[PDB]
């Protein structure tokens, strides 16, 4: 079973308490990448790390548990090989003429405006994105679609937060 | 090593 | 005017389009920690510097106008003068202990459970904080708060939000 | 300058 065998490979790579914490994520995502010179990035920095294990930290521990940290990872891959994929240009980087296919691609579906201030928050200057922007972004955009429809119980399309929720899924992110 | 399983899992 | 100067000010740090970009922003704040080296830090990432400019850019042209740059400046001056005060052993970081009254001198009372993630995703091993996570924590902090507020026009203390106007809120941050 | 001028804020 493909479980099983990636709960061998988590063994490994897990720290001390059998979490992956920030800076063992960032870790193991630059050794990663470093062999796929391909991708076109600077390096997850911390500050990425921090943010990608918050917003997968669904329990709470601080640290990515086994099942966090496997469906990070199935996402990673199958993100990863879109990127790989709409790199026409094979610059290594996802141009800004690919980039609405790749996120149609990976399922999303999203408005003009929406769009644009995603491209301004993690694209460069060409309006262009690496790896590990493309990366984060797309985690935290399938992490806020989740976070919204685990919060709509009644499933109107419309939730309600009080400051102390507010703050909570927004600076714990 | 669990480095080399997770990198081929990259296209 | 205190304000006439800062315009002089601004006007040599801005970029050609006399607005700050997150790179801008990254540039002059890390030559002013560089000239304070008793506060610990790894310097300002660009992708920290990316959100706090995606939450302090009110009128989404995505870089920092004047006003928006001298308001975070107000908040970063006075940020950076807690952070001394509460560098209690002068180590160069927020330590874990003063922590807590170093967030209510800057205004914030947080509940403990906020404020334990909030620990989680910025303080570093022995959960102290250094310069660049005090203040790119506080300035998300007070956006978030000051979000709230915006739209909880009624008065409630409560907001409701829909799935475009939760992915606007947290992806452009 | 201007960083001089933003550094003298600085405590
Ligand atoms: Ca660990
Ligand atoms: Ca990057
Ligand atoms: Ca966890
Ligand atoms: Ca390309
Ligand atoms: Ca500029
Ligand atoms: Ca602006
Ligand atoms: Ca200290
Ligand atoms: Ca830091």
């Amino acid at each position: 079973e493909e479980v099983r065998q990636f709960r061998r490979l988590f063994a490994q790579l897990a720290g001390d308490d059998m979490e992956v914490s920030a800076t063992e994520l960032m870790n193991i995502l630059n050794k990663v990448v470093t062999r796929h010179p391909d991708l076109k990035t600077d390096g997850f920095g911390i500050d990425t790390c921090r943010s990608m294990v918050a917003v997968m930290d669904s329990d709470t521990t601080g640290k990515l548990g086994f099942e966090e940290f496997k469906y990070l990872w199935n996402n990673i891959k199958k993100w990863q090989a879109i990127y790989k994929q709409f790199d026409v240009d094979r610059s290594g980087t996802i141009g800004s003429s690919e980039l609405p296919g790749a996120f149609e691609a990976a399922g999303f579906h999203l408005n003009e405006h929406l769009y644009s201030m995603i491209i301004r928050r993690y694209s460069d200057e060409g309006g262009n994105m690496d790896f590990d922007n493309f990366i984060s972004c797309l985690v935290r955009l399938d992490a806020m679609f989740r976070a919204f429809k685990s919060l709509d119980k009644d499933g109107t399309g419309q939730i309600q937060v009080n400051i102390q929720e507010w703050l909570q899924l927004t600076m714990y992110s | 090593d669990a480095i080399d399983a997770l990198s081929s899992d990259f296209t």
